């Protein structure tokens, strides 16, 4: 109300909106980028996806099912991927994820089951040491355009604590790419239930020179490490939209801040100089 | 009501908008050639405003337990007629624009509000409590505003995402209808204790009633006319 104070706080929002702006910009070519990321991966899990399709269609038989191939019965305990932005401004993605990660462990408990998380990003691992539920496995600092081997850290300790019976089930949770307006969580399995990319389409029967146990075994880990790989860095892509528009929010608001003030100033001006000219007038008088 | 006073009946004075009293000063003041003062003003409006309002004093004969009202020009509150009127007081109450503009009609600004009996030892340990809590969480979201309009509530900590939902839940809770404002919200009168209040406020700086939408907290009484409403929405 003083009309200099005003002229401050203008300065600091259009700083702040010109600031915004660079972020919405920077943000949007790192979501571009993204995107090609995954439009590059996208043929390898393409392929690999009908790959499983057939195996499972050839494997039926629930003794040399083993591996990922086991339905386990009596499930005690089960295992969650959360992947999270690195930084925060990421609008409500964050919120989306944690949330949907909440419920989640709250519905597994109701039925009794253990759970244990796995954070990728500073952000996840936070929120669960924050709630007071260690994670066993985290892998944070991760890079704009991660290498597989970055997820081979928690994939290998997930998959080793499958097979030892550590955990029964593995589930994924990630800010899936609808639109780039719109990055809602999509929950997704890790226990290859019957590959529905194309269901059994293709009906050729192979021939498996290691073995179908050693096929398995070593496919297996493999397909669920490019999943998680391929919902990494969707979540990567989802994250850059998701921080780009709401910079474009940030930056609208603040150029409507700036307008509001730029009223509020003129209109302290000019009380400041009717205050002026009749004070001086009376002085005259 | 001096004379009833002087018996010992326990007066209600309701005069309203004293600050009208200062303009009819100021106009004839205006009129009577003295020389103006800040805006326009009479020169004696301290000691007309004193004068008026000594004799609106508790005197051991009787007590006046009298209650204004002031008109601040514009929404300007250091126009010169309410900062005098300010010191004159033992409970002020200050109603702002910005939150009869939201519908929030009682409009009371807690943060300029203040009363001298909000002592630890006269109103009640727990009353005091509970009040300096919820300005503390009030004036906490009055500085994250700026954050709040720009970044948005996302970016802000948790910590204070709570204190901030806590208090956008507080100042719709103390809105209330009242009986003589049917007219205008269709729900009934609450006359709601203070016991009730205090104890309402400090069960929602508690947490119970976190859950609830803040929509629930709209004109309603005591908190449990809160639990009833969200219990009959499910």
């Amino acid at each position: 109300p003083s009309s200099r104070e005003i002229k401050r706080r203008i300065r600091s929002v259009k700083n702040v909106a010109q600031i915004t702006r660079a972020m919405e910009m920077v943000s949007a070519s790192k979501m571009r980028r993204a995107q090609r990321n995954v439009l590059a991966t996208r043929p390898y899990a393409d392929r690999m996806r009908e790959v499983m399709a057939n195996l499972t269609a050839r494997v039926v038989g629930a003794a040399r099912r083993g591996t990922l191939l086991e339905k386990r019965e009596t499930v005690k305990s089960v295992a969650l991927l959360v992947v999270t932005p690195d930084r925060g401004l990421c609008g409500s993605l964050v919120a989306n994820v944690l949330r949907r990660a909440g419920r989640f462990i709250t519905e597994q408990r109701a039925m009794g089951r253990t759970v244990d998380v796995y954070t990728f990003g500073r952000k996840g691992r936070d929120f669960f040491l924050r709630t007071g539920f260690a994670p066993a496995g985290e892998a944070t600092r991760l890079g704009d355009a991660p290498k597989l081997e970055a997820i081979l850290g928690v994939a290998i300790s997930a998959i080793n604590g499958f097979q030892s019976g550590k955990y029964d089930e593995l589930y994924i949770i990630y800010s899936e790419f609808i639109n780039t307006l719109v990055q809602r969580p999509a929950i997704k399995q890790l226990l290859p239930v019957e590959s529905p990319d194309i269901s059994t389409t293709t009906n050729v029967d192979y021939t498996y020179e290691p073995g179908e146990e050693e096929v398995l075994n070593s496919i297996l880990p493999r397909y669920v490490e490019t999943q998680i790989y391929q919902a990494v860095l969707e979540s990567i892509a989802s994250e850059h939209s998701a921080r780009m528009v709401a910079m474009r929010n940030a930056t609208n608001n603040a150029k409507d801040l700036v307008r509001d003030l730029t009223l509020s100033f003129n209109k302290a001006r000019q009380a400041a100089i009717t205050k002026e000219v009749s004070e001086i007038a009376s002085g005259a008088a | 009501a001096e004379y009833f006073r002087d018996e010992g009946r326990d007066i209600l004075l309701f005069i309203d908008n004293i600050f009208r009293f200062v303009q009819a000063g100021s106009e004839v003041s205006s009129l009577l050639g003295r020389m103006p003062s800040q805006v326009g003003y009479q020169p004696t409006l301290g000691t007309e405003m004193g004068e008026l309002q000594e004799r609106i004093t508790s005197t051991k004969r009787g007590s006046i337990t009298s209650m204004q009202a002031v008109y601040v020009p514009a929404d300007d509150y250091t126009d010169p007629a309410p900062a005098t009127v300010f010191s004159h007081l033992d409970a002020t109450i200050s109603l702002e624009r910005s939150i009869a503009e939201r519908a929030i009609f009682p409009a009371v600004d807690p943060l300029a509000s203040t009363s001298r009996i909000l002592d630890p030892n006269i109103v009640g340990e727990e009353h005091y409590r509970v009040a300096q809590e919820v300005k503390r969480v009030l004036q906490r979201y009055k500085d994250l505003k700026d954050i709040i309009a720009i970044l948005g509530m996302e970016e802000l900590s948790d910590e204070d995402k709570l204190t901030v939902q806590r208090a956008r839940k507080i100042e719709l809770f103390f809105s209330q209808p009242f009986t003589v404002a049917q007219q205008f919200t269709g729900r009934p009168g609450k006359y709601v204790p203070v016991k009730k209040t205090v104890e309402s406020f400090a069960r929602l700086l508690n947490g119970e009633g976190d859950h609830i939408p803040e929509s629930f907290f709209y004109m309603q009484g005591d908190f449990d006319d809160v639990l009833a409403a969200y219990e009959a929405s499910q």
